[PDB]
RNA sequence: GCAGU
């Protein structure tokens, strides 16, 4: 939530989404951190979706 | 199961069990807690529907 | 004449003199988008539009607002191009500049404390390319147009599809563009009916009593008053006269005068006609006249002030001499005459349970949420937010206009949301239509039937965006914060840029561009579509919807659409057609005012366009304009007649004028059947460009509009001349007279080499120019995929001959000689993308590497140091593109290959080899590697060396673009300075950079110098700037998918040959699969040699009567003919007066003709060139429905020395004697389809099986496996194939230990089967358990 | 009354 | 969704 909070700032300040390396330093955690957080937020597709 | 590009695909089943045992397991827990009837009539009710 | 049109002439065969040019075909993709984006400083469209319609954003309480100054879109990041590479989104920033208004707490009138504007960033909008196509996440996408349902009133019915008793009922349904839908309708006893957003119905008076109307204000809106004033004769009854019309009158009528009309008679128009000439208006009736009628007004006893009489209350003679005693002398009744008048209202208000305004609103909430119990400002609440909010509710302009069109009023213009005058119009029409004096609407009328494209469906989205936004910005001005915050802290531009993004990439409409040939791009741009949302679903769509309307004409191409479940839901927009300012198509029309058929033209819609009368474009007039003919065949009101030439208001602008552009490609149109044109239009959107184009010998003249208007060429934007040309770039010197001042005056044109289409073909540009040559604007300089010489080429002049061959045309196949695949006709390239991407795996980073384990040496010949393939390396299936290795663990192998590691030693190895190979069966080179690396990931000698690629072309590219600037500049400059003082033999010494400062005496032309040099140095600084971006963009890092590593693209240049089995096609319906590719030595052949190319079947054309195939073929025998003489002519060297006189001959042939190529003015130079681009065969035009007749066809094979009829003998290759009949040689214009047996052919044996159920996965990408359905489960049923069906369902898809001990038995020799049950059953047995089913299984 | 005329258990719950 | 039969 803080990371979603702290992106929206940036992307509101900056006019792009920002880059986990300075994703990394707004925030004050590891960069392979944000990594791992960003690999993790995702939901699971659900297998009767139509491609 | 874990697609390759880190992502997961449940079917609906996975989503619709947890449902049911979140309210379940809320169920009794308003049993335990002696809620009021409303609170646990509705929990009934959404138990049900679930 | 032209330059680029005279090196080849197309003889025209067309007679009617063009009016009216084709319009740019991609001008309804962009104009839409256009209006989308561009500014608007009155606010009607697009981005200003949707910021006024939801700004100011008021608070909830009113201390703040948030107001909107303007918008801004800001530069895109990437390129088009850099974003087809970069796999991100060609778009542009919405920079918003916002300003938050802060009053003090109490204010007299909201007077303010601060105001603090900022811009703040909302989403990106894509942005549209200049050919109407958007790069969405690198794929080009086309938001097709949507053919829905205007806004507005409709009247309809059903005719008598409800009660079995043959009583059409009717309904009114105002649908609103944004909002509720609101239905009126007659049930069987005719009760009228409302209904909102199609639930249960209301009785119709209870939305009147909804708004404050009562009982007696209902009867006086729906009804008109009979009046009674009871005078001392029994009941004296005031009268006007035609009231009487049309009834049984078994009363007498005496008042001062005659017995008009004995008791028991039915009475006529002329009695009506007698009383009022008579002039009586007031009469005498008996007293059982009032028993049936209904009174009108509530009357009530003043005396006891009680109501003795309630409104809508039936009197009787009882009640009558009740009320009689009160002392009251008018008795106003509402009057009904049958057949003319209804008791609709009356007897609906008889039905409906409400008395008053609040018993009604609460009956409308129980309709509308049933089950929630209704306070009075709840549903008094829920009411005025259905239809009354500007919020909830939206009757849009187009649905303003439509809707005040319908009830006849005068203005086209008001408010978006209902009122209580146009709920009381539309039930009023609707009474009228009930009473026979009106009539329902035609839903699919195509004027009741509007276009909504891109920029309408994206300004929709975006509106959605901002109002999820506006939900927010109110949460957030109910705070106490205000004093602090700016504008940016409470705008999340997520919501806008989701809805933007999931139109734009997710949407039905907007759709993966047909890419194949510049046609299927032209014409999937000009798509309308009725699916989509806010439209039909193909599966609930009629057969009605389905129908070409009589409105279709000139608007909508009736030829063009699809063959499979969506037909006539997909529709293609005509050539000349538009779309009005509300979105209904319009289609130009020649105004005829006295006779004379006027050369100004007229867009008329679909409703204006019944009014008139029209002529057909076929008609036949002279120099004068008047109609030769003096029936003139037009179309009056959707029907068709011959009218007097005196009648005729308007005339069609053009022969194509009701086909779109792809159905006005096919020569000979009106000689092919419907079903073949269908066909034939749906086929040449499916044609692969070739190696080589080739010109249509027979054509229409839409060839090159097609190709032009298609931004598949480069197309000169200033005249000028040729100062260099290069198969990579063409550089043109301008024209001193179209260059500004102040500019280099040079155009570069940078062309498309080799690259990928959405289909896989190769889109690439050639140029077509040569050195020095001049060129004008609009000429064409680089063609593309399928284009020759600016024309629109999809296939190639194949000679046909139409006999049947051995059987090997049987049932519409195709024999090609062996002369077609050595001369590379219908070679196709086809580039596919193939990625590697290293993953980070949870056991470790998988590794792009060339130390492949397990693998040959040999494999890993073609891979760089790096693991990754060279670039020209001829790979074929299974080689190694990309050396790839995923670490493994926990092995835990098996006691015997635990044994082998002991006796020979060879441990096995911690990774596993997951490299990319090239797919089997393809075959081609590697023509590009691209890798991108995560930023943090170090980059292998690979992407270094790559990169360094990319830093020495960006920097040569810019070079070399400035160089070639800076050359023209110098040369402008080099032309002002010996305009006035000339050092032309002492300016030759001085160097180049030395000019600048040259001061030249200033008459006028020293502002010229400081504008160039100006211009020289703001060019060296552009090209810094350029540079060090371009630099920057190359060593930046990719933005990659969360999880992968680096991502190896490698870009495989297949050539696909013939071969039997590729779908060829001609342009008429006749599509066929190559059967054979026969010896040249075994084709038929003439009396001089010539074998045919390609043999087709005589009964194709009867049957399915595309005759125009034959006549294609016919001219195109003539059309070659001609060139086969001028090839001839130019063989023997013969003189230019003789090549001149034959071409002047072949361009002059015909009836009539409309052009005329006059060669006198030629010079003998482009005689030549002319005569040597004609010695392939003369291309001709046939445009569609004024085309050539089959006499001229005739008369140009007795040009080329021809057999008129179009046939000659031929003689069998094999055995050398006479086939018995003249057969039917031609050129036919043959096309190789995209349906390749390259594509179709797969087989498995085994392979991957599915997870749940244990069955063959699906498709050829999954290695596939065949559906054994339901159907060929019957099939095997109906023979006793019991064993066959039974391993068909055992152990070829489900029993897992059935299948593996089947494979084990054909290995080992022993063709026998152990069947168990299916996993699918035990899925199915499990599955039914979790339901509280016990199933089971009993023995 | 409302009894019986719903089936979401959000009415019922406000009701 | 878009095509092919
Ligand atoms: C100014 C212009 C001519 C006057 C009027 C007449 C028809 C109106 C459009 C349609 O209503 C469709 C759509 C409705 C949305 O609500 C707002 C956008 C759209 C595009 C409208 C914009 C504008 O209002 C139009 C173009
Ligand atoms: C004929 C023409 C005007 C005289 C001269 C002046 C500028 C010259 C180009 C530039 O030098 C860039 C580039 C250099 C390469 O080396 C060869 C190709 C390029 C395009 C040149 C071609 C040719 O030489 C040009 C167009």
């Amino acid at each position: 939530n803080k990371l979603n909070r702290i992106s929206r700032q940036m992307l509101q300040e900056m006019g792009r989404e920002p880059t986990p390396e300075e994703l990394a330093e707004r925030m004050l955690m590891p960069e392979d951190k944000i990594r791992k957080v960003l690999k993790i937020a995702k939901e699971p597709i659900s297998m009767e979706t139509p491609i | 199961v874990p697609l390759d590009g880190g992502r997961f695909a449940t079917s609906d089943l996975n989503d619709l069990y947890r449902r049911v045992i979140n309210r379940n397991n809320r169920l009794k827990r308003l049993l335990d807690l002696a809620a009021p009837d409303i609170i646990v009539r509705n929990e009934k009710r959404m138990l049900q529907e679930a | 004449y032209s330059y680029t049109e005279k090196k080849r002439i197309r003889k025209d065969f067309g007679k009617r003199p063009q009016v009216l040019d084709v319009p740019y075909l991609l001008s309804i993709q962009l104009d839409s988008f256009q209006k989308f984006i561009e500014q608007d400083p009155e606010g009607q469209y697009g981005l200003e539009a949707a910021f006024r319609s939801v700004f100011p954003i008021q608070s909830y309480s009113g201390n703040s607002e948030l107001q909107y100054v303007s918008y801004r879109l800001g530069e895109p990041v990437f390129d088009v191009q850099e974003c087809q590479i970069r796999g991100v989104t060609y778009s542009a920033p919405l920079r918003v500049k916002l300003r938050l208004v802060i009053y003090e707490r109490e204010a007299p009138e909201g007077t303010v404390k601060d105001i603090k504007e900022q811009e703040v960033y909302m989403g990106e909008i894509p942005l549209m390319t200049d050919n109407g196509t958007f790069v969405i996440n690198g794929t080009e996408r086309v938001i097709v147009s949507q053919l829905h349902r205007s806004p507005g009133v409709f009247f309809d019915s059903d005719k008598g599809k409800t009660h079995s008793s043959g009583k059409v009922l009717y309904n009114a349904r105002i649908i609103p563009y944004r909002g509720s839908w609101l239905d009126f309708e007659f049930d069987p006893k005719d009760n009228l009916f409302v209904r909102i957003d199609r639930r249960r119905k209301l009785p119709a008076t209870i939305i009147l009593r909804a708004l404050n109307y009562t009982t007696e204000q209902i009867l006086d809106l729906f009804f008109e008053k009979v009046i009674f004033e009871i005078r001392d004769n029994k009941l004296q009854m005031e009268l006007v006269p035609e009231r009487l019309r049309g009834e049984t009158a078994s009363f007498d009528i005496e008042a001062n005068g005659k017995v008009y009309v004995e008791k028991g008679r039915r009475i006529t128009a002329r009695h009506i006609r007698q009383l009022e000439k008579d002039d009586v208006k007031l009469i005498e009736v008996p007293v059982e006249y009032i028993a049936g009628k209904v009174v009108a007004k509530d009357y009530i006893d003043e005396s006891t002030g009680e109501l003795i009489c309630a409104a809508n209350m039936e009197l009787s003679l009882d009640l009558l001499a009740k009320l009689s005693q009160s002392g009251h002398k008018r008795i106003e009744t509402l009057f009904t005459n049958d057949l003319d008048h209804g008791p609709y209202i009356s007897e609906t208000l008889r039905v409906d349970p409400t008395n008053d305004r609040l018993s009604a609103l609460v009956e409308i909430y129980r309709m509308m949420r049933p089950g929630e119990p209704p306070t009075r400002e709840a549903a008094e609440s829920l009411f005025e937010n259905l239809f009354f909010s500007e919020d909830r509710y939206d009757l849009s302009a187009v649905g303003r206009m439509k809707f005040n069109r319908s009830l006849l009023r005068e203005e086209i213009e008001g408010s978006g949301i209902l009122s209580k005058d146009d709920i009381i119009d539309v039930m009023k029409k609707l009474i009228d239509i009930r009473n026979g004096k009106g009539e329902v609407d035609d839903i699919d009328h195509l004027g009741n039937r509007r276009i909504r494209s891109v920029g309408e469906m994206a300004e929709n989205q975006f509106r959605v965006g901002l109002v999820r936004v506006e939900r927010a910005v109110k949460e957030r001005l109910s705070l106490g914060d205000l004093d602090t915050l700016m504008p940016q802290d409470m705008i999340n531009a997520k919501p806008i840029s989701a809805a933007v993004k999931e139109f734009f990439g997710s949407s039905q409409l907007s759709q993966f561009m047909d890419q194949n040939n510049p046609l299927s791009e032209i014409t999937h741009k000009r798509r309308i579509s009725a699916l989509g949302p806010g439209g039909l679903t193909r599966e609930r769509a009629g057969f009605e919807v389905r129908d070409v309307h009589p409105t279709h004409y000139g608007r909508v191409c009736p030829i063009e659409t699809p063959e499979g479940p969506n037909i006539g839901l997909i529709n293609s927009l005509s050539v000349y057609a538009q779309t009005n300012e509300y979105g209904f198509l319009e289609t130009p029309y020649r105004k005829v005012t006295d006779g004379v058929v006027t050369d100004e033209i007229h867009y008329l819609s679909a409703i204006e366009e019944g009014n008139y009368v029209i002529a057909q474009a076929n008609s036949n007039l002279d120099e004068e304009g008047h109609f030769v003919e003096d029936l003139v065949t037009c179309r009056s009101k959707g029907e068709s007649s011959l009218f007097s030439r005196d009648q005729v208001d308007y005339m069609d602008v053009s022969t194509q004028q009701v086909v779109s552009v792809g159905a006005s490609l096919i020569p000979f149109l009106e000689h092919d059947d419907a079903n073949r044109a269908l066909m034939g239009a749906n086929m040449q959107r499916q044609a692969v460009p070739t190696l080589r184009a080739d010109k249509p010998l027979v054509g229409t003249g839409m060839e090159r509009a097609v190709a032009v208007d298609s931004g598949v060429t480069a197309v000169a934007k200033r005249g000028g001349v040729v100062q260099y040309v290069d198969a990579s770039r063409i550089v043109i010197k301008v024209n001193e007279d179209e260059m500004y001042p102040g500019e280099a005056g040079i155009d570069i044109y940078n062309l498309t080499k080799y690259t990928r289409s959405n289909q896989n073909t190769c889109i690439n540009q050639m140029p077509c120019v040569s050195l020095g040559e001049p060129v004008e604007r609009g000429d064409v300089l680089a063609d593309g995929p399928s284009t020759d010489l600016g024309e629109l080429a999809l296939g190639q002049n194949m000679r046909v001959a139409f006999m049947p061959w051995n059987g090997y045309n049987f049932e519409d196949s195709i024999l090609v000689s062996e002369r077609v695949v050595q001369e590379d006709r219908f070679t196709t390239i086809h580039i596919q993308e193939l990625a590697c991407v290293s993953r980070d795996t949870k056991l470790g980073p998988e590794e792009i590497t060339a130390d492949i384990p397990n693998v040959g040496e040999a494999a890993l010949s073609k891979l760089d140091e790096s693991g990754i393939v060279y670039i020209g390396a001829e790979v074929t299936g299974g080689d190694i593109l990309v050396g790839k290795v995923t670490p493994k663990g926990e092995t835990q192998l098996t006691p015997e290959e635990k044994l082998l590691r002991a006796i020979f030693g060879e441990k096995a190895s911690d990774v596993k080899d997951s490299s990319l190979r090239v797919p089997n069966g393809v075959s081609g080179t590697v023509i590009d590697v691209q890798v991108f690396t995560r930023d943090g990931v170090e980059k292998d000698k690979r992407a270094l060396e790559i990169e360094e690629m990319q830093l020495k072309q960006a920097k040569k590219d810019l070079s070399e673009e400035l160089q070639i600037l800076e050359a023209g500049l110098f040369s402008r400059i080099r032309a002002v300075l010996v305009a006035g003082g000339v050092e032309a033999e002492k300016l030759d010494k001085l160097p180049r950079d030395r000019w600048l400062e040259l001061g030249l005496t200033d008459e006028e032309k020293q502002n010229q110098l400081e504008q160039l040099a100006e211009q020289y140095d703001e060019l060296k600084h552009e090209f810094e700037k350029k540079l060090e971006a371009k630099r920057r963009k190359i060593t930046q890092g990719d933005d990659l998918a969360p999880g992968v590593l680096k991502i190896v693209k490698v870009y495989l240049a297949v050539k696909r040959r013939i071969q039997p089995g590729d779908k060829m096609a001609g342009r008429h319906g006749n599509k066929g699969v190559i059967s054979k590719i026969n010896p040249i030595e075994d084709m038929p052949y003439d009396e001089n040699g010539t074998p045919v190319d390609i043999v087709l079947n005589p009964l194709g054309v009867p049957s399915r009567m595309n005759i125009g195939q034959i006549l294609e073929t016919h001219l195109g025998m003539a059309a070659k003919g001609i060139g086969d003489k001028i090839n001839a002519m130019l063989k023997q060297q013969q003189e230019v007066a003789k090549l001149r006189e034959f071409i002047q001959r072949a361009y002059d042939l015909g009836a009539d003709v409309r052009q005329k190529v006059d060669l006198s003015t030629f010079s003998d130079e482009e005689v030549m060139r002319l005569a040597e681009n004609l010695r392939k065969g003369m291309p001709i035009a046939t445009p569609v429905f004024d085309g050539a007749k089959e006499a001229e066809i005739k008369e140009l094979l007795k040009l080329g020395d021809l057999p008129t009829s179009g046939q000659i003998r031929l003689y069998d290759g094999r055995t050398g004697e006479q086939f018995e009949r003249p057969v039917t040689v031609g050129y036919m214009y043959m096309l190789k389809l995209n349906h390749l047996v390259d594509d179709k052919m797969h087989a498995r044996s085994t392979g991957s099986y599915s997870l749940v159920t244990q069955q063959p996965l699906g498709g050829k990408a999954q290695f596939g496996g065949q559906r054994f359905g339901e159907m060929e489960v019957w099939a095997l049923e109906a023979y006793g194939a019991a064993y066959t069906l039974q391993e068909m369902l055992t152990v070829k898809s489900d029993d897992v230990n059935g299948r593996t001990k089947m494979y084990k038995n054909i290995v080992d020799g022993n063709h026998q089967m152990e069947p168990g049950m299916p996993e699918s059953f035990n899925v199915l047995l499990k599955e039914i358990r979790s339901l509280g089913i016990n199933i089971e299984l009993e023995d | 009354s409302e009894i019986g005329r719903t089936t979401d258990p959000v009415r019922m719950y406000m009701r």
